[PDB]
């Protein structure tokens, strides 16, 4: 079976962001198949230590995962989420911004 | 607050010339995950993933653990059987999934139930609404339908859904009442983001809500603006609640002509909001 | 409470 569904990626904070205030950074990856995937939160381009949810799926059978960790936003550091999957000919990178 | 449900989600994946398949199970009451099983864990067991299930004694953990170890073996057999039905080689990874559950009526008895199976991200076989019959998605699944009819497997499902399933659901709802029987309404606000002389983005946010079901829409004096509205997928907050937003581009100076409308089961009335700096 | 005896396809 040749089905291969590309992932949707959202990068966002738990609470509205404010500089110098401890918060949580989330990378939600959904709608994908097959289930093999690599999801990395990045800080200034380097992998962060992050926790990953147990594999689950939706009514259409497609899979989803949450990758998350603590962070304290500021005006200097850059954050993003990098995803690798059979449907992606180069990694998908989504930048975090406080307006989405 | 709508009818409560108990549901389970199983996934097995084949890893060829690389060992036996992996089996993961998760259990939910409504949108709250309360248990997990992972065939790769040392002495793998059904584990708690919510605080209110820890109360349950050792007899509950042992029984739930044994059932998941048997499922893992059954799904390994299923993956083998499916290669024969679809004439597939030994070379590729394949996926076998199940999702099933029950809903509780206002009378404290079964309202409705379901039991579905999927192979390689496609429908395979499903229990019908009447809990007395099956729907096969293709000619391979028809083989399974004939086998399960011969075994009257539907009767075994119906007796579970009516009895043990709703028995467990009532127990979980009482044990975790402080969280499971409480809808958390959304905290809402509207942000504005300039873009060009032709448009300004207005974004309507809904934060910290439970359960996940919600309605977010924009209107311009009575008429829905869904056509070119950006509506992101409902996403987890990380603490058990959910988030969502809906955005549209409007001409500069006409921001007060647009209103955001929010419906959720935790709200006594629907909400209306606007850009209000 | 999970369903107790799943049947092979
Ligand atoms: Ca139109």
């Amino acid at each position: 079976m040749m089905v291969a569904r590309p992932p949707k990626v959202q990068v966002y904070s738990r609470h509205p962001a404010e500089n110098g205030k401890p918060n949580y950074l989330n990378c939600y990856v959904s709608g994908f198949h097959p289930p093999q995937i690599e999801i990395d939160l990045l800080k200034n381009g380097e992998k962060m230590n992050a926790e990953q949810s147990d594999l689950s799926f939706s009514k259409d059978w497609s899979f989803y995962l949450l990758v998350h960790t603590e962070f304290t936003p500021n005006a200097v550091d850059q954050y993003s989420c990098r995803v690798k999957h059979v449907t992606l000919d180069k990694p998908k990178i989504v930048k975090w911004d406080r307006d989405h | 607050m709508g009818p409560h449900s108990l549901s389970y989600f199983y996934t097995a994946v084949s890893r060829p010339d690389r060992g036996e398949p992996r089996f993961i199970a998760v259990g939910y009451v409504d949108d709250t995950q309360f248990v997990r099983f992972d065939s790769d864990a040392p002495n793998p067991r059904m584990e708690p993933r919510a605080p209110w299930i820890q109360q349950e004694g050792q007899d509950y953990w042992d029984r739930e653990t044994q059932i998941q170890r048997d499922n893992a073996q059954t799904f390994r057999v299923n993956l083998r059987t499916a290669l024969g039905y679809y004439n597939q080689s030994e070379a590729g990874s394949h996926t076998f999934q199940s999702m099933y559950g029950c809903y509780l009526g206002p009378d404290g008895l079964l309202l409705r139930g379901y039991s579905q199976y999927g192979y390689d991200s496609a429908d395979y076989i499903a229990l019908n609404e009447d809990l007395r019959s099956w729907t096969a998605a293709d000619t391979a699944a028809q083989i399974t339908k004939r086998k399960w009819e011969a075994a009257d497997e539907a009767e075994q499902w119906r007796s579970y859904l009516q009895g043990l399933c709703v028995e467990g659901l009532r127990r979980y709802l009482e044990m975790g009442k402080d969280t499971l029987q409480r809808a958390e309404p959304p905290k809402t606000h509207v942000t504005r983001h300039p873009s060009s002389d032709l448009g300004v983005t207005l974004r309507c946010w809904a934060l910290g809500f439970y359960p996940k079901e919600i309605s977010l829409t924009w209107q311009r004096e009575g008429q829905d603006q869904s056509q070119d509205m950006e509506l992101v997928e409902t996403r987890p907050s990380g603490d058990g609640t959910f988030q969502k937003w809906a955005a549209l581009v409007v001409p500069p100076g006409e921001e007060q002509s647009y209103t955001c409308h929010v419906q959720h089961e935790g709200l006594q009335e629907p909400l209306t909001l606007r850009w209000d700096p | 409470i999970a369903y107790e005896r799943m049947c092979n396809i």
